[PDB]
């Protein structure tokens, strides 16, 4: 299906019941503190109770974090939205840094609208007044109301319609041998084009008939569907009106981003509270991973300040593998994680350790499944001793043009000499550091 | 709903009694005591609205409620004053200058009420009659006091027959606009016809005579004004937030446009609220500006907040307390906040707990107390849901000390993390 | 210098997605007047870039007052709308002895070209921008006249 | 005869990765001589490549100046060949005035992945006799008479006004839009030419039996057409002028659910390509560090680097580090080595581009000239080549001769004699 | 009669057809070497069989590489394209500095083309609006009648033209032009009707550049939509031009070369003073150049082996990054000497029309030796003028200490500052 | 200027219908045509913008400019 990823293996955190971690589920090995905290955090979010809670993972260089958050929104499933983010994303030449990331922040709220609706269908078979002379004066030429025999592959009936809705229809094109879309409750009307049974005989018809309607007419079911309100904000900021001069102005000029006012953010806010307490919409909140944290400026920290005491704020969660290093922005201070020290007060922090070589036994023999490549076991202990020395990637890179080198010789698995031949065409962090010396 | 349970959902205002004496548990409060004391003064000088300009800074230890003390004065102002709370980092743009944007947020901050005298009617939809051929329309009205019958104007057939209002409905027409608005369907008027068409509620018939005058108040900010007047079309703008270097012969316009509408009894000014997080984060050239943006008239009262000491200004080398050019520091006052007290974090951490609705142990609180102090605040804050969430793992409702310190050691703290850090200082690379 | 109308493969104008164009194109001076153009716009068949475009939802809610206690959107308008710019110009008209004709003529099909464009929306842009020169206050005044 | 807008480059002698078929890498091969090692490695990240069965793949290319680390890259460009999505850029494109550099990267990514898609048209041509204006009435006399064949036909409205506004005329061959009904205009038939009238208008005779037929169509085009495509109203002519500018997120997140959704539907087939940068030492920190997870999205067509640096410091900080690269994405990556030729690699080289400039030279010149290209530099012998070869044009003489050799030497210096002569002359020019 | 400028003096190179350099010729002297060095280079652009070629030009101040570019220029002649530009105006804020590099890579190349085409002028007093398959304009009023075969919507569509008796329009068959000269008021500009058969034409030569089609076709001419109407009034603005675009013009440029039409000439692109260029400009070249379509490029420069701009802190000959050295030819001007001063002074004065006593010549030699060449032919005119004040035709000594007694060099100055 | 501007409906009108929505005001007190002088004032930086941009005019040219 998919070229395979750099974390396609994984499949699930894999926590027992009870929270506690099996050694291995679906891809996993060793950190089980670290899986058990990530089990407390999505047992936070589906709480939904807090607001505003983050994160922060402190592990070395290979990030495997990368794992560990994919693994938490693949047992948080679909039925919550989640965005992924890298800190270049925050230097961008259009808008502001802070807008950048309100936007963000406001892009991982979701919604659920849920939505009734009802309307009858059908193909016009008839038309006919309800004559009656009753009314007071005139000559009795007066209609009391209109009778519509309308028809679906169902079957056909006719309704009692208003005097008043046959001045509407004149206003469509409503004429025998067309279908119509009546509004139950709201009475808008519609002509979607001629039976298409006329069209069956037709030899040539450039014009495009409706088919026949089927199913009950009184029925328009319940719409449903979900978004990010920074959706919303998008559609209602800018007014769409594609006709009018100010359309063709837009498209005269290229597409940009404006800095969105707050105003209409408080308004959003308002009208979508009345929408919920109304039980018609549904709001879904989400959770955010920003990656490389240590990229950002003090600007943005600061502003993260703000945006994270907010009472509307997602979750989010970050990563870094950068010691006490010096800010950027700020000449000189220095921090763990290029992290101030008071935006690290506010924080919660998890960290993750080095990985004994067993443990890299057990994640490259993960990863030959996932390839569904047979192994040698020479090669397996080769390997390890690789990784031993190198790191984890260098060793788990090798698998592929090993297999392939394998299938050139004729073979299927891959052994011994195979991985030396590997291992002398590339060279690793200290080899190269040496060829490079 | 929007809303959630936030880090300063508890708080609800001030707690100050009426002679400001600061009451030990008030409206999700306590501590600080002179801190509240000011906070008092400084709100009735607010009420009080007579004079301008006037600027005041709270400098502290960080963690310590300066935004939580903010965030209940800002609640007990009320929702008619203008407010408006911002971030320094936020006036750095690329769409306009800085002092732009100092302006936008002072003229922001600002309100303006206008009243004005309305006529309107408004009654039953008794009977109605149009006569397309132009068209000829008679029509009557109602109320629960008396009847009416009434020509119909052409436009006025054109607005209604837009509106296809049914009879018998209750609806209220302006004269002078001649726009009309549905306001509940009537008994009659929601009766319909054997035909289904639709169901609905129903609403009382009107009282009185059908006129009624009646006065309506409306109000805006000074930058919304700007906004809407500046381009001629620029409304839409409002939204986008495009508006870019609104010119100073708008702004002078305008000021003296509404100060003459001001002495005349048309409208009603009122002097809003601006606080600014991150004071610090200001460079040298915001400072200049708005050292004299307080003297125009237009001067809400500004708060600011920072920690710091002694630090370099930014976008120089010189060292300031607070890093704040001395020159604003002389014109304007400090309050301080002192680090809590044993029992008062006791206190704060049992109000936080009601908020959580969750309700535990008293070893634990002891203990949990205790961790708190030594460690900090924030990090206790962070582990009350925390071990709320694993007691209720535990299927059991009383939290115990041994659940806080499995998640104590669960989460490692910035001593701890520093302390590991150090386990190992090669693990992260610029160390 | 040549007029360069070959060329072009720009326009997109015969979009023709397909190059089925190439069919034909395989397919006195009757010949060369075939094969010339027939070669002038198979060089154009390989603008297939416009159709096989591969395209494809409506909240509109409303657009909600902007804080006006109620009513909204043009009472505000409306009563907020009185700027008048201190000064009015009119556009620079540069002064030429006798013009070329070709010129002329073609800023005259320019000026032809604009309108019926612009007719069917010509009025709705007319109601705009037309900066107000003037107001009257109300006998509001009367308060206190 | 005819120049060619291609000419004699650095590289003109090189045809393709010649080396064997079992990833053997000749001694010499289609102008691919010596670095034996990393001709293998590059045959097979090559044939890894045409599998296509792992992405987000990083290969690295270490070592020193002037080793055709630029040739291989070429070579195995070729190998690859055509209709197969390859990418080379320089490290300097990325800063522009209007995009950051984030959008930059994305933007060469979406680039580089490549995709094929088919469709069946099924539309309907011919010849019309005539048509009758449907007087109001929609009876066109649709007399689409192809060379064997005819009918008639109804003729809508909206027909009615496009065979006017288009102002067709009878007696012409038009194809006509089976669900559109668009008058795809072609001109005439051959009523008058195999009377014929000569004018600007376009000529066609008449087709052939069924009026509707079918037709199947395939296309391709790389994610970045989509996205511009799919941008804004009008995406192509930005395309056409470039100036497009930050696709939103939301837009290539629509488009790749989209894309899949054709894919396992059998009517949309991916085509993986190769992106090559060169001198990525010449890119920021934010570059690497936004490398770091762009790879690893699923959408990840491997990537091909270049440098030769040594331990250089990270631009924007001033860490040294291994070619001046963050250890962070070095992890991600391979490394691939080269190391000087030997004489006799030199002296092959040379005759191959001798050979390619189509010249002829006494042995005993090749001699000298490798003596003197293995002293000073590959480059400065190449470009003797030519320059003698001219020379030796002026002399009305046939094969090149040493002196010919020497006399140019002595005409232009290399960088070394310059070099020095500024040295001790360095007090005549301007700043040292 | 046009202003005299610095290096108008100098119109060729002075080598014998051999390629050996006489001394002085042309208005050139001196750098013999360099002289032959750059001849040489120039038949191989003559050769046309090469491309991506890179010399660079180091001189000390003023040692004419300025000259010699030019002089390379004026050997070339007009039918070779020449685009001069300069190394510090690739800095603006338009766009990047790779797309303006492209960009004069582009105009660099040169394309010809030719082609004839049988015309229709003269006769034009009867118009019929005659509904026939062939023209029954019955066309003659000054020479002849002719009759050809256009259709009945042809004839509609020239009446379109508001088209009036007897105003010739060059309505070139092919091109079914509308070139209407005007109309006479006897319909008093007279469209002179000529003689001879209304069938004429002539052969047109037409030389465009590569980079001129490429902004030809990169946005639309506005008039042809009318949704581009207002393509006109835009401000115009210069945008990268997306690659596949320039590959697609190669594609099409091939074809017509193949039709045996189009003719191309590679240019050469002249970049002053390189050593104001940047890191980033450098690396851009190196990949840049390699491209097989590469024009040839000549540069110059006369800095030391200073730091390179931006990379603050790292020094290279000329500030060229080594790399970028190593694939470039080099070429070097050495110094003059007296009598060389004597010389050039002397075709400076003969240009300018000047007339100087010979004592007067050689004391002035002595003068700019003190302090310099440039300095010394910058005072050659005012001396002129003074003797013009006086009546005295020629230059004498007298004037010359009255100039550089009123005058100070850098040289002088920069002891007057202390 | 050419400015062109609408003050309402006749007050000769106020009584044909009952609820017509437009309003009325009575016909002017004074001759159609009249001048007055006025001592205006102005910034010459307003005279140099007003001119810079011609919001003046009324040609479709001016108008999309
Ligand atoms: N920095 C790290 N800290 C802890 N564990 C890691 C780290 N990197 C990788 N791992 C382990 O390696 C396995 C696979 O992760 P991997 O896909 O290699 O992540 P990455 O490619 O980001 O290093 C995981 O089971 C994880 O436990
Ligand atoms: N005395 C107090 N009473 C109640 N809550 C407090 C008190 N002090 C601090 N808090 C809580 O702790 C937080 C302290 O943060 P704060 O010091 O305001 O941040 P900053 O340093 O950015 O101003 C507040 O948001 C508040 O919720
Ligand atoms: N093995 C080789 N075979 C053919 N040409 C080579 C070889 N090695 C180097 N070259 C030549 O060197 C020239 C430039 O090499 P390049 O790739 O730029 O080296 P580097 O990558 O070190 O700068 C190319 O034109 C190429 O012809
Ligand atoms: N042999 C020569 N013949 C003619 N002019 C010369 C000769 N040598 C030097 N010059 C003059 O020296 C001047 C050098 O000018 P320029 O090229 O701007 O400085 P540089 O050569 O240092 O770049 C030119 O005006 C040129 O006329």
């Amino acid at each position: 299906t998919q070229r395979i990823a750099s974390h396609s293996h994984v499949k699930g955190l894999g926590l027992d019941e009870s929270g506690l971690a099996k050694q291995a589920a679906s891809g996993l090995v060793g950190q089980e503190n670290a899986r058990e905290a990530c089990g407390v955090i999505v047992e936070l979010i589906k709480s939904k109770k807090m607001a505003g809670r983050a994160v922060l993972l402190a592990g070395p260089p290979g990030t495997g974090k990368t794992a560990l958050a994919l693994a938490i929104a693949q047992e948080l499933g679909s039925k919550v939205p989640f965005c992924p983010m890298v800190g270049s994303e925050v230097y961008s030449t259009e808008i502001k840094k802070t807008e950048v990331l309100m936007e963000n922040f406001r892009r991982a709220i979701g919604l659920r609208i849920k939505e009734t609706k009802e309307v009858y269908e059908g193909e016009v078979t008839e038309l006919t007044p309800c004559e009656t002379e009753n009314p007071m004066g005139g000559y009795g030429k007066t209609i009391s109301h209109v009778i519509i025999g309308l028809k679906t592959a169902k079957g056909t009936k006719q309704l009692k319609l208003d005097p008043s809705i046959f001045e509407s229809l004149q206003k469509e094109r409503v004429e025998a041998g067309d279908v119509i879309y009546i509004e139950a409750n709201s009475g808008a009307v519609k002509r979607q084009g001629r039976c298409d049974t006329y069209a069956t005989e037709f030899d040539l018809e450039a014009e495009e008939y409706v088919p026949l309607p089927k199913g009950d007419v009184h029925k328009k079911k319940e719409i449903i569907q979900d978004v990010t309100l920074h959706d919303l904000d998008v559609a209602n900021a800018r007014p769409q009106g594609g006709q009018d001069i100010l359309s063709m102005m837009g498209q005269l000029m290229k597409p940009k981003k404006t800095e969105i006012t707050d105003k209409l953010r408080g308004e959003i806010n308002k009208v979508v509270n009345k929408y919920i307490d109304q039980g018609i919409a549904e709001l879904v909140p989400g959770v955010l991973f920003v990656d490389e944290v240590h990229m950002l400026d003090i600007e943005c920290f600061t502003y993260l300040h703000r945006a994270l005491e907010s009472s509307i704020a997602p979750i989010v969660i970050f990563a870094s593998n950068r010691g006490n290093c010096v800010i950027r922005g700020t000449e000189d201070i220095t921090s763990p994680h290029g992290i101030p020290l008071d935006l690290l007060d506010r924080v919660m922090i998890i960290r993750t350790m080095l990985y004994t070589p067993q443990e890299m036994k057990q994640i490259i023999k993960i990863r030959a499944q996932t390839e569904g490549i047979n192994i040698s076991e020479e090669a397996l202990n080769h390997l390890g001793e690789i990784g031993t020395k190198t790191t984890l990637r260098y060793s788990v890179q090798l698998l592929t043009p090993a297999n392939l080198l394998a299938k050139i010789n004729g073979k299927d698995s891959i052994e011994k000499e195979h991985v030396e031949e590997i291992s002398e065409l590339f060279y690793d962090a200290k080899s190269s550091a040496k060829i490079l010396a | 709903r929007i809303e959630r349970i936030g880090a300063h959902s508890h708080i609800r205002g001030l707690g100050l009694d009426d002679a400001l004496e600061p009451r030990q548990a008030s409206q999700g409060m306590v501590g600080q005591l002179a801190a509240r004391r000011a906070a008092g003064v400084v709100l009735e000088m607010i009420r009080e609205g007579k004079i301008a300009g006037r600027a005041v800074l709270i400098a502290g230890q960080p963690g310590t409620g300066k935004t939580a003390i903010a965030m209940g004065m800002a609640q007990a102002l009320g929702p008619d004053t203008p407010f408006t709370a911002i971030a320094g980092s936020e006036i750095f743009s690329l769409e306009m200058s800085k002092t732009e944007a100092l302006t936008q947020a002072f003229r922001r901050s600002i309100g303006v009420r206008i009243k004005e005298e309305t006529e309107i009617i408004e009654g039953e939809v008794v009977e109605i009659q149009i006569d397309r051929p132009s068209k000829v329309g008679k029509l009557t009205l109602k109320t629960t006091e008396m009847e009416t019958i009434y020509d119909l104007g052409t436009k006025m057939i054109e607005s209604l027959t837009k509106d296809k209002v049914q009879a018998g409905d209750v609806i209220t027409i302006d004269k002078a606009t001649g726009k009309i608005s549905k306001l509940g369907r009537s008994f009659t008027r929601a009766r319909d016809y054997d035909a289904m068409g639709s169901q609905t509620k129903f609403v009382q018939c009107p009282d009185g005579e059908l006129q009624k005058r009646k006065e309506v108040v409306h109000t805006v900010s000074l930058h919304e004004i700007d906004v809407i007047n500046s381009r001629t079309q620029g409304f839409l703008a409002l939204f986008s937030g495009d508006t870019g270097e609104i010119k100073s012969e708008v702004r002078e316009q305008i000021n003296a446009k509404v100060a003459e509408w001001r002495e005349e009894g048309k409208a009603e000014i009122i002097p809003g609220v601006l606080f600014i997080d991150e004071v610090h984060m200001l460079d040298i050239e915001s400072f200049s500006f708005l050292n004299r943006a307080l003297e125009s008239d237009m001067a809400p009262v500004l708060i600011m907040a920072t920690n710091r000491g002694i630090t370099r200004i930014r976008g120089t080398s010189y060292q300031s307390p607070h890093g704040i050019p001395i020159d604003l520091l002389d014109r304007l006052l400090i309050v301080s906040t002192t680090p809590y007290s044993e029992k008062d974090t006791k206190q704060i951490l049992r109000i936080r707990c009601e908020e959580e609705d969750v309700e535990m142990s008293e070893d634990a609180y002891t203990v949990l107390t205790r961790i708190g102090l030594e460690t900090s605040l924030r990090y206790a804050i962070q582990l009350i849901t925390a071990a709320s969430l694993v007691c209720r793992k535990r299927k059991g409702t009383e939290v115990q000390v041994d659940d806080i310190k499995r998640v104590y050691s669960l989460f490692l703290d910035e001593s701890r993390s520093t302390q590991y850090m150090k386990e190992y200082q090669d693990a992260f690379l610029f160390n | 210098e040549n007029k360069i109308t070959r060329h072009e493969a720009e326009l997109l104008s015969k979009k023709k997605i397909p190059r089925k164009l190439m069919e034909e194109i395989s397919t006195e001076e009757k010949t060369r007047l075939l094969k010339e153009r027939l070669d002038q716009i198979y060089l154009v068949n390989e603008r297939r870039c416009s159709q096989a475009p591969v395209y494809g939802e409506s909240p509109s809610e409303l657009m909600l007052t902007l804080c006006r206690c109620g009513e909204s959107l043009q009472d505000v308008i409306d009563r907020v709308a009185f700027v008048i710019p201190p000064v009015v110009a009119a556009p620079p008209s540069l002064r030429v002895p006798r013009p070329p004709p070709l010129y002329s003529h073609r800023m005259r099909i320019l000026r032809q070209g604009l309108r019926e464009h612009a007719a069917p929306y010509f009025q709705q842009l007319r109601q705009t921008t037309a900066p107000r020169l003037l107001q009257f206050p109300e006998l509001r005044l009367v308060q206190f006249d």
